[PDB]
RNA sequence: UAUAUAUAUAUAUAUAUAUAUAUAUAUAUAUAUAUAUA
RNA sequence: UAUAUAUAUAUAUAUAUAUAUAUAUAUAUAUAUAUAUA
C-alpha cells in the first residue's frame, strides 16, 4: 500500500501500533500527536492521490453554481430576515452562495480570510442594511461549519492512518478480518472528485477551516469562487464514509447514499434540500420490511407481567414465525418514490428496494441491512438564524373545530370561570379530572412540612438561568432595591444569583414581577428544527407550583406517569421489544406540537378553573409557601354578589390565570444576527425542560382516555372494532411522555385486526383531535418509535445516524472551551460506539487515534507566555478505553465492557500478572526486602519503566481551571451566603437540626476518635456548593489556566510508585474464568442489530447474559433508604456513609447526628436508622460502598442473576482456605462478586464463570485493611 | 376571562386632563429628546446642516412647579431609545427596557396620544434613506 | 354557452388471468479451479 | 487417472419478486353523440 508509505514516519508507527504491530509507546505516542500539531491539515487531503479508485461516482459541476446572496437577506421593522427564494415559507435555512466577496486576507496565513472590518464597522455603528445582511449571512455560515467537535480533516485523517494497514489477526476463531476494502468507497472517490476544484498548484486548499472563534475561508482566485455548500458536503462525505468503514456496509448503499448528498448540494439550500427529504430512507427500510410470501425466522417471546403498573418483563422462550404473522399496514414504496420523482432520484429507491427484496425472512442479515440503511441519513447538526427559528415557531396557533360557547361559563371570580354542569364533552372530561386531582391536592400535610418545603424551594435553583435583567428592572421599577454581589465572581443571570437577591423580601411585594418578560435560547438538532430553550424566573416558577404538583399527581395516581419517573432509561428497552413483537399490534402516535397546541384560550382556561374550584374543599385562610388568602369578589350569582376569602393556592391561581391569558412575553437577542434585538408575546408554553413533560403528559393521557372510553365507541362504525375497541384502556394499553406517545392493541385472537378497521380507526382518532386543535401524526408500520428507540420484531434497531462521528452542537458563535476538555469528549464519544453496536474490533482502533491527537496542547497568555503538556497515553486506559496490545500479550484481547477506573486496571492486571512477575524478575535485580503481593522480582519499577503510574494519576488530575477568591469579595460571598442560607432556611426549624447534628456529629467524631475531617454530607454545606457552582459557571481568568498546566506537569513529573490504596489492596486477590455460563436465549434470534456472529464480542456478550433487565430479586438497589432529599448533596454519598459506618459499628447516636446534619427529625431519623442493616441491603448497593459501581455499558444487560450465583467468591474445591472470607463475608462477599465479574467482562468471548482463588494475604488481613481505610475516610 | 370596567382605564388617560381647569397656575411643559448623530443621517444620504447631533421628541410632559420638577429632571433612565424613520419620514420610536407608567413622577402629567417628530424640522434639508440609531433618553426643558 | 344523466372511444390507476424478459432462492446435470486420499 | 470436499461458471426444472405486452372488471380524467334543465 503506496499510502503507507506516503504517511511520515511517526504516523506509520502509529499505524502499525494500531494495526496491532506492535506494543503503543509513550515514545511514538508523542511523535505521532507533535507532528499532527505542526504539519498544514491540506496535507491530509494530499494523501488521496495515492488511492486507485474504482467506484461509478461522478461530481457533477453543478455544485459550483453559487447564487447571490444579497437576494437571500432583507430587512424589515428593523430585523434581517431570510426572505426565502422559494414560494415555500419555510426555506429559511443558509442559501448556497459564493462567500468570497466579503473576505479580507489574515497577516497570519496570507491565503486564507475573514470577514471586512469595514463591514462589520458599518453594521454595528451605521446599521447600514447591505453591512447588517453581509454580517448576518458570514456569521450563520460560519457557524453551520461549525457544527462539529473538532476539524473533519483531523477525523478524515484518522479514518485513512486506521485503514492504512490491515490489522493482525488475533487467535480467535471469530475474528473475522474486514471484507470491506478502500479503492470501492464512493464517499472517498467522490471527496477526490470534488477536492480537485481547490487546487492550484498541486496544493489543495481546504475550502474553510473551523477555529475556536468560528471558521475561516480562503480567498478565491479571479477565476474561481468558493460555495459555502461545498464545504458543509465535505463534512457529510466524511462523515459517511467514517460510518460505512465501521458498519461495514455494502459499497452499492454508501454510492446511494453520497448520490443523495450529491443531488441535495446541487440544488440551493443544502441544508433545507435535505430537511425536505429526510424520512426517505427509514420508510424505504424500517417502515417496509416483509411484505411478501416468503416470510419466516425466529422472534423473541416476551411477557409482561399481571402488575403491568411495574412494567416488569419476562423473556419466556421464542416464537416461530410465519405469514399468518406478516406485517399487515401498507407498505411506503409508493409515496417515498412519489416523494424521490421531484428529485429524480428514483434510482436510489430502485436500488433500495431490489436490495431489500433479498431479505425475506427475519434474522441477523435482515436486521443488520436495516441497520446500514438507516444509517445513511444526513448527521449535520442543521442550524438557522434565530430570528428566523423564533418567528416561524412560534407564529403557531391551533384551530379548534368546536369552541366552548360563552355561555358554557358561571359568573367570574374576579379572574376564572367555573364551568357549567350542562355541558359535556371531551372538555368535561378534562375539566373533572383536573378538578379531582386538585381535590387531592387541597388537602395534604405532605406540604406544610418544612422539609418539603425546602425541597421546592432548593428545586428552583440551579447554575444557569436567565430573565435576570428583566428582574431587576421589574423590582427597580416597584421601588424595591435589591442586593448586588458583583465582587463575588458570579454571573448575574445565574438562578442562584437573582434567588439571593430576593432572600430578605416578602414574597407577596414580589407579585406584581412576575408579569415581566422572558430571555430564550435555541439549541440545534440533528434531524428537525432546532429546540427552545424558556427560562422562567425564579419568582414565576414559585408561582407555577400548584400547576406542577397537580400535573405530578395525575401522572403518579393516573397510568404511573407512562415512565416519566425517568427512574433508568432502560424500563423503556423491554417496552418497545414487547410492543413490537408479532403477536401485538403497535401504533406510534404523538402531538404535532405540544408546546404550540396548549393554550389558555381552550385548555388553559378550563384548567384554571377547575384547579380554582378543586381547592375550594379546604381552609379558606391558610398561606401556602408564603402566599396570604385574601379577599375576592364572587359574581357567580347576578341577584346575590358578594366577596369572599380565597386560599393562597387559589390567589396562586388567579395571578396564574391572569399571566396565561396575558400570553408569555418573550425577548429575543441572537448574537448570530447583527444588531436586532426585540420582544414579542406568543401563547407558546415555555417548554424548555423536563418540568413542562408533567403537564403534557398529563393532557395527553387524559384526550386518549376519553377517545378510547367514550368518543370512539359512539362514533365508529365496525362492530369489530367496536367489539376489541371495548374492553381497553390506558392503563394497559397505552403509555405517553410530553408529545410521544405509544398505542398497543389487545392481542387479537391468533390474527390481525383488517387493515380496512385500522383506517377507519386511524381516521377517526385524527378527527378527535383536530376537534380541540391537536394534531395528532399518527402512523401504523408495526414498528416501535418510543423516545427516540427503534425496534423490530423483538429486535433493537440503533440509529446510529443520529450520533455523527463529527457532528457536535455548538450553540454560540463561540466554542468558548479550553483543550484539556476534548479528552472528555473523546470518551463520550468513544461510548456512543459501545452503547449503538459497531464494529468494535475497527472502532476500537478509530478511538485510539482520536486519543493520540486530543493527548496534546497548549495554551498562551493573552499578552505573555505559552504553555503546553499531554498526556501518556495509560491515561486513557484509566478513562475507560481498552488498551489494543500489551507488551507480551496478544492483540485484541480485552473487551469494550472493561470498566473504567480501578476496577479496568485491576482487571488487566490480574491477566497480566504472571508475565510481569516472571519478566520483572529476569530484567531487573530484586527489591530488597519482601513485598506483599509481588515476590521480590519488582514490578513496580518495570511498571514505572511503562509509565503507567504517570498515566494512572495524571487521569485524576482535575481539567477545568478554578477561579480565584477576594476578602471585600468574600464579605459578598458572606452575603452570597447568608441569602443562600436565609432563602434555604426560611423556617428556624430546620437551621436548629442541622446545626445540632452538626455539632453532635464533630463531637462524636472526634471523641470517639472515628476519625477527623470527614466531610459528611450536611445542610450547611449546601449553599458552599451552590457558590462554588455560580463562580465556575465564569470564564477562568489566565492566571488559573497556567495554574493547571503547571500543576499537570509537575503531576506527570513527580516519580510515584503506588495506585490509590483500594486498587493496592484489590491486587492481593486472584480471579479465575471456568466455563461458559448456560445461554441466555438462541443464538439464533437476533436482539440488537450488528450483534452478530460477525460482530462477535457484542454478540458473545448479549446472548450470553441476555439484554431484557429481569432482577427479580435484586432491584439493583434503587430502595435508597432516604427518598426524599435536597437538591444539591447526593444520595449515593449519604448512603455509602450510612453503611460504612454501619460496617464499622458505631453507636446509634452516630446515625442520630447524621441524620439529623440532613434534616431528618430525631424521632425519623431513628426509624431511619433502625432500618440500616447489612442483610436487605443489596450487592451494588454495599458494594458502593467503597466506589464499586456498574459501568455504564453494563446498563443494558441481565447482569443481576451472574452477579448473584455465578461469580464464586469461595468455592469449596478451588479456593484455597486461607481466602476464606469467614464471618465478615456478610459484607466482604459482594466485593469479591464485584471484582470478579468486573475481570470476567473485561476479555473478550463469550462470558465465564469467576471463581476467586487466592488471597496472597489472609482473608482476614484484607478486611482489617478495608476497615482501616473505610474508618479513615 | 373576567373583564374589567372600562371606565377606569378611561379615569387613568382622562381623569388627570379633567382637573386642568382647577388648577390656578400655568403648566410647564416638558419631553425626553433623544439625541441622534449626524454621521449615520449624512451616511443615509440625507442631507442636514450644522454639526451637532439631531435630537428627536419622543413624549411630552406637563408640570407647574418648576423648582421641583428641574431638581426631579436628573435621573438618567435606564432605557434605549431604538429610533426608525423611513425616507417618507415615517417615524418610529422602541424602548429597548419598557418604560412603565409608575416610574413617572406622579407630578407629572402626560398627553392620552402623542406622535414621535423631529424637534427642529428645519435641520434637514433632503431626506435620504431609511435610518435606524439607538440614543439614551433624558427629560428636558423647553421653550 | 353551462350543468346533470346515459352510451361509445382514448389515457391513467387498481385487481385478476395469460405470455415474454430480468433478478433472487432451492434442486439436478456438465465444465473449470483449489484442497485431501488412492 | 479416480474418489470426496469447497468455490465459480453454464444449462434445465421449481418457487418468489419486478418490469413490459394482451384480455376482463372497477375507478378517475378527456373527447364525441343523445336526452333533460337553465
Amino acid at each position: 500500500e503506496e499510502l503507507f508509505n506516503a504517511l511520515p514516519q511517526p504516523l506509520q508507527q502509529l499505524s502499525l501500533a494500531l494495526a496491532g504491530e506492535i506494543p503503543l509507546t509513550d515514545h511514538i505516542f508523542e511523535q505521532a500527536a507533535s507532528t499532527w500539531h505542526v504539519q498544514p491539515r491540506s496535507l491530509t487531503y494530499k494523501l488521496l492521490d495515492h488511492i486507485p479508485f474504482s467506484t461509478p461516482v461522478v461530481v457533477p459541476p453543478s455544485i459550483y453554481h453559487s447564487l447571490d446572496w444579497s437576494k437571500c437577506f432583507a430587512v424589515n421593522q428593523d430585523r434581517v430576515e431570510r426572505v426565502p427564494t422559494i414560494d415555500d415559507p419555510d426555506d429559511v435555512y443558509v442559501p448556497n452562495s459564493d462567500i468570497g466577496p466579503l473576505l479580507t486576507s489574515l497577516h497570519t496565513i496570507p491565503d486564507y480570510g475573514f470577514l471586512h472590518p469595514a463591514i462589520e464597522n458599518d453594521a454595528t455603528t451605521l446599521r447600514a442594511e447591505r453591512a447588517r445582511c453581509a454580517s448576518t449571512f458570514y456569521k450563520i455560515a460560519s457557524s453551520q461549519a461549525r457544527q462539529v467537535k473538532l476539524d473533519p480533516i483531523r477525523m478524515l485523517g484518522f479514518l485513512l492512518l486506521v485503514q492504512a494497514r490491515p490489522r493482525v489477526p488475533s487467535g480467535l476463531v471469530t475474528d473475522q478480518p474486514t471484507r470491506r476494502d478502500p479503492t470501492q468507497s464512493p464517499a472517498l472517490h467522490a471527496i477526490w472528485q470534488v477536492m480537485q476544484y481547490y487546487k492550484v498548484a498541486g496544493v489543495y486548499y481546504a475550502p474553510a477551516l473551523v477555529v475556536p472563534s468560528g471558521a475561516i475561508w480562503w480567498i478565491p482566485p479571479p477565476g474561481k469562487r468558493n460555495v459555502v455548500s461545498v464545504q458543509y458536503l465535505l463534512t457529510d462525505l466524511i462523515n459517511l464514509a467514517i460510518l460505512a468503514h465501521m458498519t461495514d456496509m455494502s459499497p452499492t448503499l454508501e454510492l446511494t447514499g453520497v448520490l443523495m448528498y450529491l443531488r441535495a448540494a446541487s440544488s440551493h439550500s443544502h441544508a433545507y434540500t435535505l430537511l425536505q427529504m429526510k424520512s426517505v430512507f427509514p420508510a424505504l427500510s424500517l417502515r417496509s420490511m416483509y411484505r411478501n410470501k416468503g416470510f419466516g425466522g425466529k422472534a423473541p417471546a416476551i411477557e409482561w407481567t399481571e402488575p403491568r403498573s411495574k412494567y416488569k418483563f419476562r423473556w419466556t422462550g421464542v416464537t416461530q414465525l410465519h405469514d399468518g404473522l406478516r406485517p399487515r399496514s401498507p407498505s411506503m414504496d409508493v409515496p417515498t418514490l412519489e416523494v424521490l420523482t421531484k428529485y429524480e432520484l428514483v434510482d436510489i429507491g430502485h436500488i433500495i428496494i431490489r436490495e431489500r427484496n433479498a431479505h425475506p425472512r427475519h434474522n441477523h442479515d435482515s436486521v443488520r441491512f436495516v441497520r446500514d440503511v438507516m444509517a445513511l441519513t444526513s448527521g449535520m447538526y442543521l442550524v438557522r438564524q434565530p430570528t428566523m427559528s423564533v418567528l416561524r415557531e412560534y407564529s403557531q396557533v391551533p384551530d379548534i373545530k368546536d369552541p366552548i360557547p360563552p355561555s358554557a361559563w358561571t359568573g367570574p371570580i374576579g379572574n376564572v370561570r367555573y364551568l357549567l354542569p350542562s355541558v359535556q364533552g371531551p372538555a368535561r372530561h378534562l375539566y373533572d379530572t383536573w378538578r379531582a386531582a386538585a381535590r387531592q391536592i387541597a388537602q395534604d400535610p405532605q406540604w406544610h412540612d418544612p422539609l418539603n418545603q425546602a425541597i421546592m424551594r432548593a428545586q428552583y435553583v440551579t447554575a444557569r438561568g436567565g430573565s435576570s435583567a428583566s428582574l431587576k428592572f421589574a423590582l427597580k421599577v416597584t421601588g424595591i432595591v435589591l442586593p448586588e454581589y458583583d465582587d463575588s465572581k458570579v454571573k448575574k443571570s445565574s438562578k442562584i444569583y437573582q434567588a439571593a437577591q430576593i432572600a430578605r423580601i416578602a414574597f407577596m411585594l414580589l407579585i406584581a414581577a412576575i408579569h415581566a418578560e422572558v430571555t430564550m435560547g435555541i439549541r440545534n438538532q440533528v434531524q428537525r428544527r432546532a429546540r427552545s430553550i424558556m427560562p422562567l424566573n425564579v419568582i414565576q416558577q414559585a408561582i407555577s407550583a400548584p400547576h406542577t404538583l397537580v400535573a405530578n399527581y395525575i401522572n403518579k395516581h393516573m397510568n404511573l406517569s407512562t415512565t416519566s419517573g425517568s427512574v433508568v432509561t432502560d424500563k423503556v428497552i423491554p417496552l418497545i421489544l414487547y410492543a413490537s413483537t408479532p403477536p401485538n399490534t403497535v401504533v406510534n402516535v404523538d402531538i404535532k406540537a405540544c408546546d404550540a397546541s396548549i393554550t389558555y384560550n381552550y385548555f388553559l382556561s378550563v384548567i384554571c378553573g377547575a384547579m380554582h374550584e378543586g381547592f375550594e374543599v379546604g381552609n379558606a385562610d391558610a398561606a401556602f409557601m408564603g402566599v396570604p388568602s385574601t379577599i375576592v369578589s364572587d359574581r357567580r350569582s347576578s341577584v346575590a354578589p358578594y366577596s369572599r376569602p380565597i386560599s393562597g393556592l387559589q390567589t396562586m391561581v388567579q395571578h396564574l390565570a391572569d399571566l396565561y391569558a396575558a400570553g408569555f412575553r418573550y425577548s429575543v437577542s441572537d448574537a448570530f444576527s447583527s444588531g436586532n434585538k426585540f420582544s414579542f408575546p406568543t401563547s407558546t408554553f415555555p417548554s424548555g425542560s423536563t418540568a413542562t413533560s408533567t403537564e403534557h403528559t398529563a393532557n395527553n393521557s387524559t384526550m386518549m382516555e376519553y377517545f378510547l372510553n367514550v368518543h370512539a365507541p359512539s362514533h365508529v362504525k365496525s362492530a369489530s372494532l367496536k367489539r376489541i375497541l371495548t374492553d381497553m384502556t390506558i392503563q394497559r394499553n397505552y403509555v405517553c411522555q410530553g408529545d410521544d406517545g405509544i398505542l398497543l392493541l389487545p392481542h387479537e385472537a391468533a390474527s390481525k385486526i383488517s387493515a380496512d378497521d385500522m383506517n377507519e380507526l386511524l381516521t377517526c382518532l385524527r378527527d378527535y383531535g383536530q376537534l380541540f386543535g391537536w394534531n395528532y401524526d399518527i402512523d401504523w408500520s408495526d414498528t416501535a418509535e418510543y423516545l427516540k428507540l427503534y425496534a423490530l420484531m423483538g429486535c433493537r434497531i440503533p440509529n446510529t445516524s443520529r450520533h455523527p462521528p463529527v457532528g457536535k452542537e455548538y450553540a454560540a458563535p463561540q466554542t468558548d472551551e479550553i483543550w484539556p476538555s476534548l479528552i472528555d469528549i473523546v470518551i463520550g464519544h468513544h461510548l456512543n460506539g459501545v452503547t449503538d453496536v459497531l464494529n468494535w474490533r475497527e472502532w476500537l482502533r478509530f478511538s485510539w487515534a482520536f486519543a493520540c491527537y486530543s493527548s496534546r496542547g497548549g495554551y498562551t497568555n493573552p499578552k505573555g507566555q505559552s504553555f503546553s503538556a499531554q498526556y501518556p497515553w495509560w491515561t486513557f486506559v484509566y478513562l475507560g478505553i481498552p488498551p489494543i496490545l500489551l507488551p507480551g500479550q496478544t492483540p485484541f484481547i480485552h473487551s469494550c465492557y472493561m470498566p473504567p477506573g480501578d476496577q479496568g486496571m485491576f482487571s488487566i492486571l490480574n491477566g497480566w500478572r504472571d508475565w510481569l512477575i516472571s519478566h520483572a524478575s529476569t530484567t531487573l535485580p530484586p527489591l530488597r526486602h519482601n513485598h506483599p503481593v509481588w515476590g521480590l522480582s519488582d514490578v513496580p519499577s518495570l511498571l514505572s519503566q511503562f509509565g503507567v503510574y504517570a498515566g494512572y494519576h495524571a487521569a485524576q488530575h482535575y481539567r477545568r481551571p478554578k477561579p480565584a477568591p477576594e476578602t471585600a469579595s468574600s464579605d459578598s460571598i458572606n452575603q452570597i451566603t447568608s441569602d443562600l442560607t436565609e432563602y434555604l432556611f426560611y423556617d428556624s426549624a430546620l437551621k436548629a437540626r442541622v446545626m445540632k447534628g452538626r455539632y453532635n456529629w464533630e463531637r462524636l467524631s472526634s471523641s470517639l476518635s472515628l476519625n477527623v475531617g470527614s466531610r459528611v454530607p450536611s445542610l450547611f454545606d449546601v449553599p458552599g456548593k451552590w457558590v462554588a457552582a455560580g463562580r465556575d459557571a465564569e470564564k477562568p481568568p489566565p492566571s488559573s489556566v497556567e495554574d493547571m498546566f503547571t500543576s499537570l506537569n509537575r503531576c506527570i513529573r513527580r516519580p510515584t510508585h503506588s495506585f490509590s490504596r483500594l486498587l493496592e489492596l484489590y491486587l492481593r486477590v486472584h480471579v479465575t474464568l471456568g466455563e461458559s455460563i448456560p445461554l441466555a436465549i438462541d443464538p439464533d434470534v437476533p436482539q440488537v442489530a450488528g450483534a452478530d456472529p460477525a460482530n462477535d464480542d457484542h454478540w458473545f456478550k448479549y446472548t450470553c447474559l441476555g439484554d431484557i433487565p429481569s432482577a427479580t430479586r435484586n432491584y439493583f438497589g434503587e430502595s435508597l433508604f432516604v427518598g426524599r432529599v435536597v437538591s444539591g448533596l447526593d444520595v449515593e454519598a449519604v448512603d455509602a456513609t450510612l453503611l460504612r459506618l454501619k460496617i464499622l459499628g458505631a453507636p446509634p447516636e452516630a446515625f442520630i447526628a447524621v441524620l439529623n446534619g440532613i434534616g431528618m427529625s430525631d424521632s425519623e431519623a431513628h426509624q431511619i436508622a433502625g432500618r440500616i442493616s447489612l442483610a436487605n441491603a443489596q450487592l451494588v448497593q454495599i458494594a458502593r460502598v467503597v466506589h464499586l459501581s456498574i459501568p455504564s455499558s453494563w446498563m443494558t444487560l441481565n447482569t443481576g442473576p451472574y452477579i448473584h450465583h455465578h461469580a464464586y467468591d469461595f468455592k469449596p474445591g478451588i479456593t484455597q482456605p486461607s481466602a476464606k472470607s469467614r464471618d465478615k463475608s456478610i459484607w466482604m462477599s459482594p466485593i469479591l462478586k464485584l471484582l470478579c465479574t468486573s475481570y470476567a467482562m473485561t476479555v473478550a468471548g463469550p462470558v465465564r464463570t469467576s471463581i476467586v482463588t487466592e488471597i496472597d494475604g489472609s482473608a482476614a488481613a484484607l478486611s482489617g485493611n478495608l476497615r482501616v481505610w473505610m474508618r479513615d475516610v | 376571562l373576567a373583564p374589567t370596567p372600562a371606565g377606569r382605564l378611561y379615569k387613568q388617560l382622562f381623569g388627570p386632563w379633567l382637573m386642568v381647569p382647577r388648577l390656578s397656575d400655568p403648566l410647564i411643559k416638558l419631553r425626553l429628546v433623544a439625541s441622534a448623530p449626524a454621521k449615520v443621517l449624512r451616511a443615509a444620504g440625507w442631507t442636514i446642516d450644522g454639526d451637532p447631533p439631531l435630537e428627536v421628541s419622543c413624549l411630552c410632559a406637563y408640570v407647574t412647579d418648576r423648582a421641583m420638577a428641574a431638581a426631579l429632571i436628573e435621573r438618567r433612565l435606564d432605557s434605549r431609545a431604538l429610533v426608525n424613520v423611513g425616507g417618507d419620514q415615517l417615524m418610529f420610536v422602541e424602548y429597548a427596557p419598557p418604560l412603565p407608567l409608575v416610574s413617572i413622577p406622579r407630578t407629572f402629567l402626560l398627553p392620552v396620544t402623542y406622535v414621535v417628530h423631529w424637534v427642529s424640522p428645519q435641520r434637514v434639508l433632503l431626506n435620504g434613506g431609511n435610518v435606524s440609531f439607538t440614543s439614551g433618553l433624558e427629560w428636558t426643558f423647553d421653550d
